[PDB]
């Protein structure tokens, strides 16, 4: 899993799977929910 | 100290320095300063003159004289005369001086109150058990021949720059870095300090160094683990803030000064590992054999052996034969070092210029 | 989620269904469902006109029911039109509702007070009011009729004052219908209301459509002054291994705290420094078997 | 809010925002430049 900090303007989550690895690429609109 | 270990509100406390000159509005409080301002015979500023006049005109009941060994000096002897105080307290760690004027402290402060038993404090875990050792460094023939033909001022730099002491210091650094010991290497000669920093590759601090650089080196010593050896000049001998260390290497010193030995040894007396069982602090004094280092170090260790410490001699180090890095092993490099030491000693016209 | 949030949603729904028209109910329910909404979101969800939402948004802003946020963001096409976000300020909304209902009932009480006096006298030719206090000096010497100063016309009695019971019945019919409002504010005033804003309303948003032109992420500006749990399972065999590790850090700590060889020993005596049972157990098991037979877009990342 | 308490009706709102609210110097260790790390905190 890959996350963004509070200093980032665009906040974004990355999920990398295991065996080509699958990538899921998620945008949440609130900091607390994220 | 006055803010944390005692219940003193900051309005009773004032600082009389160059940067800080405010003075307390209460009828009685605390002012902390250095001997240099009050005893200054030069022309002082108007604010400092007002502070000095207030100190002279206000009757003080008690004075704390930290590091009382500088009191019997030339102008500091007057700090008990310009300031009127009933009770005078002298607190220091080095009650020794080379001149007889140290024996005049009884005329300045009073009778000697209490002498601390250093073995009693060390065996109870209050201070670290320092292992006072003296590593002997023999002379090469050409260096010692050059030592016998020159004056004493060049002789000092000549016996400091012996390659045997370089090898011994490098081996001691290599040995004590593997053990996780924090190492401070003291040497008063600034050119010696620079040569050691160039040859070994460790940070060096002297008097005219930038202060931000000094703090950066200090926190790199305290926190960063790939720097465990710091080289310092006489600045670290005085009462300045230094990080905690367990190993000290004394390369050179300002002649036979007994005060400087205890001043340097008190840096490692406040080690963090004092609560650990079997911990022994390390204090090595690198000396050049058959030279005036022997005389000066024997004079210097007199106060420490009077306190009780035993300086064990070390003439052989196991690891010189199979050392990885050999400093000045080749004879030509030793000679090159030898001649290096010998060679050491109108608003419009303004644009036209 | 919060029962108090459901309660204040019921407050807003009931007041807009009672004192406002159907389109106001539609926009207020749209804002209550999806917490933060822009103008294009309303125009997509409700198929509403700008001229149709004009009076609605104006009335709901004048009554402090819908809060407007004037944030503009930076889309990838950079066409930063000044989108307005419609959300709800729950303490402001409940304060506005309470103030409005209190002012309505106080104005009705004042109307009842001004209806409590006697009727008075009207002049219909000049259409002029006359109270009982000021009609005293307009009588004739005949002592028969109230004569006006201007029209010199026989005055007639007002029908006001006799409508006192009608206004009382109006108060009765208002008060029992507003009883759910009072009962709900009894629970609201006994509870704690958090002050929400656009950032707070962003935490509970519902997406209105798939592709929203307005970005809901807040863009701050400079100069605006307006953990893990891991377990170790050992099958009663590796305890000796952990004790071997423990004694190994013990012995390396004692080695690193040991005195050096030149300290514990004098170095002056040396030179100066310078430059098979498997078949057995198988036959055993065979014997026991025989015996038993016998007896039986990319950004920067951190790993979290 | 400051008159709702005067009218006896207890407000359920906090007071809104309209109510008053709150060098570089020389380096001498030039032969080891870049190996020292900055430490701005303990
Ligand atoms: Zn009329």
């Amino acid at each position: 899993l890959q996350a963004t900090p509070a200093s980032s303007e665009k906040m974004m989550l990355r999920l990398i799977g295991k065996v080509k690895p699958q990538r899921h690429m998620f945008s949440f609109n609130n900091r607390t929910v994220m | 100290q006055f803010l944390q270990w005692c219940t003193l509100q900051p309005e009773n406390c004032a600082v009389f320095t160059s940067d800080n000159k405010e003075m307390f509005q209460t009828e009685s409080g605390l002012v902390v300063s250095t001997y240099s301002m009050v005893a200054n015979t030069r022309n002082r500023s108007h604010d400092s003159q007002k502070v000095m006049d207030f100190l002279t005109g206000r009757e003080w009941g008690f004075i704390i004289l930290d590091e009382v060994h500088v009191v019997p000096a030339a102008m500091f002897r007057r700090v008990v005369s310009t300031i009127a105080a009933h009770a005078k307290l002298g607190l220091t760690a080095t009650l020794v001086r080379e001149d007889d004027k140290i024996g005049d402290l009884n005329f300045l402060i009073g009778p000697k109150l209490y002498e601390a038993n250093w073995m009693e404090l060390s065996q109870k875990g209050h201070i670290a058990n320092v292992q006072c050792a003296e590593v002997w460094c023999p002379m090469t023939a050409e260096f010692y021949q050059e030592y016998l033909r020159e004056t004493a001022r060049k002789r000092m730099l000549l016996y400091i720059m012996n390659p045997t002491k370089f090898q011994a210091c490098q081996f001691l650094i290599q040995y004590h870095e593997r053990r996780g010991d924090k190492i401070i290497v003291f040497s008063d000669n600034v050119y010696a300090l620079q040569e050691y920093a160039l040859k070994m590759g460790k940070p060096f601090i002297y008097g005219s160094t930038p202060q931000q650089e000094r703090m950066n080196i200090l926190q790199n010593f305290q926190y960063n683990d790939q720097i465990n050896t710091i080289f310092l000049s006489k600045v670290g001998d005085t009462s300045i803030d230094l990080p905690e260390a367990t190993c000290l290497i004394q390369i050179s010193s300002h002649y036979g000064s007994r005060r400087q030995e205890a001043q340097r040894l008190g840096r490692i007396l406040r080690a963090k590992r004092r609560n650990d069982e079997g911990f022994n602090a390390f204090f090595y004094s690198l000396v050049s054999k058959d030279t005036q280092e022997m005389y000066y170090s024997t004079k210097r260790q007199a106060f420490l052996v009077d306190q009780g410490y035993a300086f064990k001699v070390i003439t052989h180090l196991h690891g010189m034969e199979n050392i990885p890095n050999l400093a000045y092993a080749s004879p030509r490099e030793r000679r090159e070092l030898l001649q290096e030491v010998l060679l050491k000693n109108h608003p419009l016209i303004r644009k036209m210029y | 989620d919060r029962p108090i949030d459901d309660i204040v949603k019921n407050l807003l729904k009931f007041v807009v269904r009672g004192f406002y028209g159907g389109s106001f109910v539609l926009v207020l329910d749209a804002i209550l469902f999806h917490s933060v909404l822009a103008e294009d979101d309303l125009k997509q969800l409700l198929s509403i006109n700008k001229t149709e939402l004009g009076p609605l948004i104006a009335r709901l802003r004048s009554d402090r029911l819908i809060s407007i946020h004037k944030q503009r963001e930076y889309p990838p096409n950079s066409k930063s039109v000044e989108r307005v976000y419609y959300y709800v300020k729950y303490p402001h909304a409940i304060d506005a509702i309470k103030w409005k209902v209190h002012q309505v009932v106080q104005r009705l009480k004042d109307d009842l007070d001004k209806n409590s006096e006697p009727n008075g006298y009207m002049c219909p030719i000049c259409l002029t009011k006359y109270t009982q206090l000021e009609a005293v000096q307009l009588l004739n010497f005949d002592r028969t009729e109230f004569l006006c100063s201007l029209c010199d016309e026989p005055l007639v009695e007002d029908d006001s004052g006799k409508k006192n019971k009608e206004k009382q019945d109006k108060l009765n019919r208002l008060m029992d219908q507003i009883q759910p409002i009072i009962d709900s504010l009894k629970k609201i005033d006994d509870s704690r209301i958090e002050e929400n804003t656009f950032e707070i309303a962003l935490a509970r948003l519902i997406p209105p459509q798939n592709q929203s032109h307005a970005a809901y992420t807040y863009n701050p500006k400079k100069g605006s002054t307006m953990a893990t749990l891991h377990i170790n399972i050992t099958t009663a065999s590796d305890e000796v291994a952990q004790r071997e590790l423990q004694e190994r850090q013990a012995e390396e700590k004692r080695k690193q705290n040991a005195v050096p060889e030149w300290h514990k020993q004098s170095t002056i005596g040396k030179t100066a420094l310078g430059r098979e049972e498997r078949e057995n157990e198988k036959t055993l098991n065979d014997y026991y078997a025989a015996l038993a037979k016998k007896q039986a877009l990319e950004d920067e990342f951190e790993d979290v | 809010p400051r008159k709702l308490q005067d009218l006896g009706l207890k407000p359920a709102s906090v007071d809104p925002a309209t109510i008053k609210r709150q060098r570089k110097g020389k380096i001498t260790n030039t032969h080891m430049t870049g190996i020292l790390k900055d430490y701005s905190h303990r």
